[PDB]
């Protein structure tokens, strides 16, 4: 996260980090038996930790549950970059408490104009900033205008845009599949962008509102 | 060595982690960089003994 703050510890409490040996992707719980991460991000087997605020230290907070499937959506393409989301089953469900507690789907999609945040222990670009003490960061949502005129003819249905055009506040590697939060809501999912807080280059976001039917189906089918 | 392993290691728009080899020709190492998750280029390894088998000499 570039140009954000530090989290007030478990302010961001369906907040994950998905370990393969190291942090390489953020996700968020939606339910004590899954959670939502980019396609991008897909591993057959992934350790999902929760309860987490500085990753590099044990706190007594955590839970580090081992997935036990890993579903990529299926209509996901990586040139395109496009339908990046993906579900995780947890093996073992997690335990909600003041640390872990999942954060609700959208029941209807977010205009631009709305103010997120989003967070994630990714690349702060910076020396003071430290990326193992989960990093929060404001955003508002983009017009579909902006976004394609920024990306022209990459934006598809399943991405929105949102950042700040100036540059300076975005999500950055080791942020992907983490959350984009707008009014208690799961907005979107962190997927990509040409750099981190460059101007004319905002940070694009899956659409999950429009994934609610795959998203809800899944979490049924066994 | 083919020529992909001149190229400069290149981490994609994606913005995962993931922590990936290339060769360094300057240095005529095989190190790491991080790579986004999409979009790879070829000089990009999953370990360094593949980059090292690849890329290593001539
Ligand atoms: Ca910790």
């Amino acid at each position: 996260i570039v140009g954000g703050y530090e989290c007030k510890p478990y302010s961001q409490p369906h907040q994950v980090s998905l370990n393969s040996g190291y942090h390489f992707c953020g996700g968020s719980l939606v339910n004590e038996n899954w959670v939502v991460s980019a396609a991008h991000c897909y591993k057959s087997r992934v350790e999902v930790r929760l309860g987490e605020h500085n990753i590099k230290v044990t706190e007594g907070s955590e839970q580090f549950i081992s997935s036990s499937r890993v579903i990529r959506h299926p209509n996901y393409s990586s040139y395109n970059i496009d339908n990046d989301i993906m579900l995780i089953k947890l093996s073992k469900p997690a335990t909600l408490n003041t640390y872990v507690q999942p954060v609700a789907l959208p029941t209807s999609c977010a205009p631009a104009g709305t103010m997120c945040t989003v967070s994630g222990w990714g690349n702060t670009m910076s020396s003071t900033a430290d990326s193992n003490k989960l990093q929060c960061l404001n955003i508002p949502i983009l017009s579909y205008s902006d976004c394609n005129n920024s990306y022209p003819g990459m934006i598809t249905n399943a991405m929105f845009c949102a950042g700040y055009l100036e540059g300076g506040k975005d999500s950055c590697q080791g942020d992907s599949g983490g959350p984009v939060v707008c009014n208690g809501e799961l907005q979107g999912v962190v997927s990509w962008g040409y750099g981190c807080a460059e101007p004319g280059n905002p940070g694009v976001y899956a659409k999950v509102c429009i994934f609610n039917d795959w998203l809800t189906s899944t979490m049924a089918s066994y | 060595r083919p020529d992909f392993c001149l190229e400069p290691p290149y981490t994609g728009p994606c913005k995962a982690r993931i922590i990936r080899y290339f060769y360094n020709a300057k240095a005529g190492l095989c190190q790491t960089f991080v790579y986004g998750g999409c979009r790879a280029k070829r000089n990009n390894f999953k370990s360094a003994e593949d980059c090292m088998r690849t890329c290593g000499g001539a």
